[PDB]
């Protein structure tokens, strides 16, 4: 019925707000501190950070804060990527104060004690093992890495060697420079905007400026290549995306989805992906293969993604780029086009036909612009992209420095010299 | 770890505003795109 | 009194011997079989095989061939190179026969039982332990995998995930292609010619092919950078050097003594080396720098090695670039050659002044040449290098693909565009 | 490990017809150059 409202304030803080008619209603407090905000010296504190939002704070017992939300049956989850870190809030109409109260301690008042915090620490181990079970989860993060030189090539998962050495003062030091009021945005999908801001005002007031964990940008064609024993092998080949929110960006993510391969059928095969079709006929019967597109504040990075077997990781690998070095030559066809278009439309929009889909991209929008941009005008950007523009962008891959990572049993994974 | 045989696979990354968006929560925790 | 006698056999094995005056005999047989001889799927294979020598073979079971050699005072060890795999063999005059026909089981008759090499799986790991505890080691090591693409970028310790996977067929197909006749070079310090040659005939004629591992080489200029919480930091910058046994390698190695700084004395401090003095004049108090050069069949690697702190890497790493690249303008004065030459020539002279160097020094020509060089001629070559040449090397390092490997505190290390 | 504060500390790597040698044997074991 009454649609978002936001509101900056004189610390610069931006607060949304949406009573919805539903049972269930979701704070989540993101801040500015992605993994992008550490050094050489302070890598892996985000994801320490991360791991540590039930630790005792100033105004709550770490006892308290997990009892008290499993009391009310809530659910805290704390998310980060490399730019940024939503502490997302669920719970039910009824106990939002209560639970609130909760993400404000954890959030403003901690407490990180040289016992508590040290008990935590091999958690980190575990944590990193379980999501580098997923090779995406290691390739993406070496993509990073061989990509970026010094912002965002920082990983989001500790560093092996950091683990039981990240320090209370580490902690400490991280929240009050990124932790901070310019930095961050509340979002509400079922709470009051004037009782929202009352609370924004009274406990979201921090000061501290952008960039004391050395905020830059910078782009650095590399390969990093890790062996394995794994009949599989998964590699990345990606060049400099266009930037977030910018018309080339989206350009980007127009091409993405005329090769993109992430199926939209169960058990079904692409009949739309190019990538998929020209891959497939060079290539053997079992393989998978995708259109990779990321895109960051102050860069991003385009390029496909591949899953082959030992001595086909060449033949498609190459097959794949071959194909997108098509679009670039000029060769893409109108219809396509408008396929693709439609086939993203349709994806942000069930994106976004979720509470939890919601709550992000507000807060998302709130960190980058300032406002809130309704579905509407999105769509209409989308669509603005032209057929051309698409193959201009493509024409960027292929002539932009490369940079690629790959893991499994390398003896048929072509280098930067071979592609 | 789940076997990667066949033609299932599907799996490559790129969403609208998020990217690599890792989760932990007090309940559960992930890894999206 | 008498000199060395080597002598190729229709199988293509070298054979030498000295009789020596003193009382301590040392064979050793040096098989052809670098870590550069392993694939994707072989890797950590030849460092089992390293650890493996004291199993049960054809004619000695484990126990006997151990407690032979004990009984006698004897010792066994491996030496192991990406290139070459010496089997060195020290005992008393009287008992050479007695190890001997130790050497020969351990070599020509290893059994790889299931059992047994499964115990040993472990100790990969605990070796491996031990020698990444000189940064030297990992930097070195990633290095090698980060200049090279295929086979010598391969290194010496198994791969984590390798080590309890080495399977006995494995080792059994290692030794079968690898340890064979062509590859094989016998050296004795101690030891008839006469009575060697027999033996050799009779235990060292078996045929194997080359690269039946998948033999080649290739250069790839890239970067492996391992971030730590150490103060210090490790990094090495290196470009492709000239070949083993070639005059461009030898004008290499005349350069890399222009700046090489191996202290040649206790607490002292070096006047000579130049990269030490001008790191040192634009460097802090505290900080280590040397030079480096490696040399191997196919390819080279020369350039440098800095050890930091956090804040002065880039400040050293720069700095020891500047000052060879100052060689590479021109500017070297001959004053300067003729030290470094006799600097050279002194060391080369000290190498071979012991037993073991000597028999090291054979054995290594005898798989690279075919014959011993003696040491007159040698000193003679790399008197030949010319001032100018060294330059012109040096112009090579600073005009050829950079390729670099740091550890530790990584906010302060140039990366490949930085320098 | 050892400290490596001070002036004293030079290794760099190469020699003339070895280079980064490694050594495995039962009454010792090392890593040259």
């Amino acid at each position: 019925p009454q649609d978002l409202e936001f509101t900056r304030l004189p610390n610069g803080l931006v607060i949304a707000s949406l009573e919805n008619y539903a049972p269930a209603s979701r704070i989540g407090l993101f801040i500015k501190a992605g993994s992008r905000y550490e050094n050489s010296n302070n890598l892996g504190t985000s994801h320490l950070l991360r791991l540590a939002s039930s630790l005792t704070t100033k105004g709550a017992s770490s006892f308290k804060i997990t009892r008290g939300i499993e009391a009310v049956g809530g659910k805290l989850s704390v998310t980060s990527t490399r730019e940024n870190m939503a502490y997302t809030v669920e719970c039910l109409r009824d106990d939002v104060d209560i639970l609130m109260e909760f993400l404000l301690n954890v959030t403003t008042a901690p407490e990180f004690r040289r016992w508590e915090v040290a008990a935590l620490q091999p958690q980190l181990r575990i944590d990193k093992a379980v999501a580098l079970q997923n090779p995406q989860a290691h390739v993406i993060e070496n993509l990073h890495a061989a990509a970026y030189r010094n912002a965002l090539a920082n990983s989001l998962y500790c560093p092996d060697y950091r683990i039981g050495k990240v320090t209370p003062v580490e902690l400490h030091d991280y929240v009050q420079n990124h932790f901070t009021s310019a930095r961050m945005a509340l979002i509400g999908l079922g709470v009051s905007h004037p009782v929202l801001k009352q609370v924004a005002e009274q406990f979201l007031n921090i000061r501290g400026g952008l960039g004391l964990s050395g905020a830059k940008a910078k782009y650095h064609g590399g390969e990093i290549r890790e062996q394995n024993g794994d009949s599989l092998v998964h590699a990345a080949l990606v060049a400099e995306s266009a930037a977030i929110g910018s018309a080339e960006a989206n350009a980007f993510s127009v091409l993405q989805h005329v090769l993109g391969a992430g199926p939209h059928v169960k058990r079904g095969s692409n009949a739309t992906s190019s990538l998929y079709q020209a891959v497939a006929k060079g290539v053997h019967q079992p393989f998978d293969v995708s259109a990779f597109n990321a895109s960051y504040s102050d860069s991003g990075l385009f390029g496909f993604y591949t899953i082959s077997q030992a001595a086909s990781a060449g033949d498609v690998i190459k097959a794949a780029y071959n194909q997108v070095k098509t679009i670039a030559q000029g060769n893409l066809s109108n219809p396509d086009v408008q396929a693709a278009k439609n086939k993203l439309k349709a994806g942000y929009l069930m994106s976004v036909e979720s509470s939890e889909g919601f709550l992000d991209e507000v807060g998302s929008q709130a960190l980058a612009a300032g406002s809130y941009t309704p579905p509407s005008t999105v769509l209409q950007q989308i669509d603005a992209v032209a057929d051309a523009d698409v193959i201009n962008a493509a024409k960027k891959f292929v002539s932009g420095r490369k940079s690629m990572a790959a893991s499994g049993n390398l003896g048929h994974t072509p280098f930067i010299d071979e592609l | 770890k789940r076997s990667v045989l066949c033609r299932e696979s599907l799996r490559g990354q790129a969403a609208g505003r998020p990217l690599v968006a890792s989760v932990s929560l007090n309940v559960p925790a992930s890894v999206r795109y």
